[PDB]
RNA sequence: GUUACGGCGGUCCAUAGCGGCAGGGAAACGCCCGGUCCCAUCCCGAACCCGGAAGCUAAGCCUGCCAGCGCCGAUGAUACUACCCAUCCGGGUGGAAAAGUAGGACACCGCCGAACAC
RNA sequence: AGUUUAACUGGGGCGGUUGCCUCCUAAAAUGUAACGGAGGCGCCCAAAGGUUCCCUCAACCUGGACGGCAAUCAGGUGUUGAGUGUAAGUGCACAAGGGAGCUUGACUGCGAGACGGACAUGUCGAGCAGGGACGAAAGUCGGGACUAGUGAUCCGGCACCUCUGAGUGGAAGGGGUGUCGCUCAACGGAUAAAAGGUACCCCGGGGAUAACAGGCUGAUCUUCCCCAAGAGUCCAUAUCGACGGGAUGGUUUGGCACCUCGAUGUCGGCUCGUCGCAUCCUGGGGCUGGAGCAGGUCCCAAGGGUUGGGCUGUUCGCCCAUUAAAGC
RNA sequence: UUGUGCGCCGAUAAUGUAGCGGGGCUCAAGCACACCGCCGAAGCCGCGGCAGCCAACGUGUUGGCUGGGUAGGGGAGCGUCC
RNA sequence: UCAAACUCCGUGAUAGCUGGUUCUCCCCGAAAUGCAUUUAGGUGCAGCGUCGCAUGUUUCUUGCCGGAGGUAGAGCUACUGGAUGGCCGAUGGGCCCCACAGGGUUACUGACGUCAGCCAAACUCCGAAUGCCGGUAAGUCCAAGAGUGCGGCAGUGAGACGGCGGGGGAUAAGCUCCGUGCGUCGAGAGGGAAACAGCCCAGAUCGCCGGCUAAGGCCCCUAAGCGUGUGCUAAGUGGAAAAGGAU
């Protein structure tokens, strides 16, 4: 739709030694930002991503 | 009034059967 | 005055006229009873009239039953209004009657002002109809 | 002065669409439908959006399993 | 054993079964008569179209 | 093969259910004793799990009985209806309900295992 | 100065609405309109997703400290009447409802055959491969019980690529893969960019479309009747007759929009008629709560007659003075 | 007192009978039920000519079916000038 | 002639607009619907037409077997809602015994249950016909001049009335809006209907001073029967009509 700050925000999820971005839209006022995270990139295997705006 | 009763009434005869055009 | 508290739909298509009766071609209660013969909308306004005129033609003492409800409405549209633009407000209460059917059951003892009674009560109504006693 | 009403919703063609007897291939579809008014039996397999499907080909029976009408299929006889 | 057939009204005002029916038995005119057999066929379509046809019987 | 046995299944899944009466425990189905060991409770060995067989068929379960609560259910007729006839009405060929009635029914069938036996 | 300023519409305007989901109409497949009837959406979600396992509610009866109609508890009946994130339906107890443990498949590369289908869109999809979750294994997992939750194309933006690199070598730039940027909501989106008047009006067209008139119907209006609650001192019917009901006539305000917009000249007045009777007078008559004079109501009856004046453009109306009477 | 088949009143508008199409009709020329015949169309048949599709045969004969037609598609032709 | 003259030129301006468009025969032959639309009177694609090639009866009809449906109808102590009359009276309550607690009384209001009779497009434990999807067996078969695929060439995309089913309206309209292997008109003459596009019959190759029939009709006008038999009608019914009234 727009670009508003929405409660459902962010997105982008980039990975280690894995580039390819993976996106998702989630919440915000709700605390987390460093732990879990998993999926499959290029050349490599299911290894750990980061939500990295 | 009557003309459109007489209409409707002349469908009433035998060569038509129970049915005109336009009642 | 005859109406409903409450209909879940206000709006509703108009009843059909088309069909004898099912239930309600047997007198129940009473022992003078009116029996419909055609097909019509009979409304609130009516019955209250008819109930009226029985009840001032016995005066003191002798039942009535009325086995009909205005349970389905129709729609007038305020007036001089060309047509289109939505379906109007309920206005006035029907039931459907279909012939067979039976409106009154009275009773009072004496036939002679029994039937007088329903005889009044018959003119009060749009329908032909006929004067029935619970026998067979 | 106005008809708040009006609005609709277009259709999905939804109900059976391979009835007994009928010859199906594989993967294909025997009714859409919302709930599972019919159930899978045998050779039968569920969609997402409550969809059957073939998983083997043959012909079909409309048979119940206790109450339920479900769907199944039959081997056809090679010739 | 036999029916004979004899049609006498037209197809015009009639409908596409009735029509197509006529046409199976062969009849395409007015006064055409036809030699048909007495089975199951034959009579389903005469109960289709008995307005249409006079139906007799040799047998 | 067979008995008032147990277990796994089926019927286009109540004709199979609920309730009442009587009645059975050989091996089995069970209930019961107790938490040592695996294992478990959003607290509780109540349940699940483990180790045994003092006790009782009371209950579960199986057997017969009761058509009472529920179910099943026709023929024929009627409603409705396709087609045709018919100047309104109504009618003819075919199809055919629901309800009601007569009635039915305290299920049936298959496989393995036991016990029992030639 | 150049140009825009929507459409639908029972004429246009005013109002309301435009896309998507659910239900009825919708006529036992699908599908089907109306300014027809009822609602809703332009979301949320470390879990309200995946998997393995386990359990069954609502309601009623009773007991029970505060506690009551209900709070948490215990015991019975309880096939399912609760609940399902959010509208409705279809389904769900075999649970898709309730609860607990791990957890990221809310993956990548594809996809047989099919639905629906103007077209573009849209929907499911078994099965194969890598690499995983859960589980003892079988097997399930390519988001949510299902259907709504969003917007084509163009033009730009960010990360990655062993694609190109306007003589060579680089680079800019352009590509590609994954992705972002629009109440373009008039939601198949005329431009990135646009509100109104015309009784100064003009042109082309239309009876596809309105006003006067005709026409159809007759809600409404007038005329008439049916039944009789009562009034009428009593007395239903001298007279008025309620509450309801059934028809006329086609003059009234309106409904439809069928001929006429390459012209059917529209309120009233004057002059001039002619016609109907549902009759104002005259004429004949029945009943009376008709003593008589005057009347009241009803039936037949159309030949003749049915005034002049003030105000208003007015029709209608009110008034003055007369009249046998001052008709519709 | 029931059900029926025909009937009565209710009934009633404006250029002229004028709600059988008219004369006229109950000494039915009206309603109903059966029966007999008949008239009636460019329908069907009968005698002939043309034409299109197909088929059979022979160096184009016959036969069956067919032939309303606007928007429109296709085919085959007359006529005028150079 | 002036809400911005006149003349030549651009210019043969442009119009989703009106009108007009010329010789003949032969064959086949529609549509007035759907989605979208700055769009509703226009247009694009699909639909229906023909021409050519391809595929050969695959189309259609009738019979028989197999399948889902929730319509008419009916039913309801088989759910959601409305609701008639009874039985009980909890619960409520006027009032009394007066503490008000508590003991109760009386038409009182009547749950819940219970006996009986009922209604519903958005109520269904149930559930027709037809229509529909597939299979099969024949039929038509010197044809329906069928179906399907492809390519050319289009037109239509303002539909009307009648029957059946339904919405809006006043269950009015020659009203309006949908359905329908239903029809006709459109594009279709002729006969009957007094005259009368849509009604009934019937689908026109041309000719004949030939015959038989349908719908309809046979006193004269008008060709055909003041026909036969048995009964009704007294009203000019026939040849408009209601509620209701009546030896």
């Amino acid at each position: 739709a727009r670009n508003e700050i929405r409660p459902i925000v962010k997105l982008r999820s980039t990975a280690g030694t894995g580039y390819t971005y993976v996106t998702r839209k989630n919440r915000r006022n709700d605390p987390d930002r460093i732990v879990l995270r998993k999926y499959d990139p290029v050349l490599r295997r299911h290894v750990e991503f980061r939500e990295e705006r | 009034a009557k003309r459109g009763r007489k209409k409707r009434d002349r469908k009433h005869s035998k060569a038509n059967h129970g049915k005109r055009p336009n009642a | 005055m005859l109406i409903p508290r409450k209909v879940k739909h206000r709006k509703q298509h108009h009843p059909e006229q088309r069909g004898i009766a099912s239930g309600g071609t047997s007198v129940s209660f009473g022992d003078y009873g009116i029996q419909a013969l055609e097909h019509a909308y009979i409304t609130n306004r009516q019955i209250e009239s008819a109930r009226i005129a029985i009840n001032r033609h016995i005066k003191r003492g002798g039942k009535v039953w009325i086995n009909i409800f205005p349970d389905r409405p129709l729609t007038k549209k305020p007036a001089e209004t060309r047509m289109g633009s939505g379906k109007g407000s309920p206005e006035w209460w029907v039931a459907n009657v279909k012939p067979g059917r039976v409106l009154f059951e009275l009773s009072y003892p004496d036939e002679k002002t029994a039937r007088d009674a329903l005889t009044r009560a018959i003119h009060k109504l749009p329908i032909k109809a006929r004067i029935v006693t619970r026998e067979e | 002065s106005s008809s708040r009403n009006g609005r609709d919703s277009a259709a999905q063609r939804l109900g059976v669409k391979r009835f007994g007897g009928q010859v199906v291939k594989a993967g294909e579809i025997l009714v859409r439908q919302r709930g599972t008014h019919f159930h899978p039996g045998v050779n039968v397999g569920r969609g997402g959006d409550d969809t059957l499907f073939a998983l083997a080909p043959g012909a079909v029976e409309f048979g119940a399993k206790r109450g339920r009408k479900t769907v199944n299929i039959v081997p056809v006889a090679r010739p | 054993a036999e029916l004979k057939i004899t049609q006498v009204r037209s197809t015009i005002g009639a409908r596409w079964k009735q029509r197509e029916s006529l046409r199976t038995l062969g009849l395409k005119k007015i006064r055409q008569s036809v030699v048909r057999e007495d089975n199951a066929q034959t009579r389903g379509l005469i109960n289709t179209v008995h307005h249409l046809v006079e139906v007799e019987e040799v047998g």
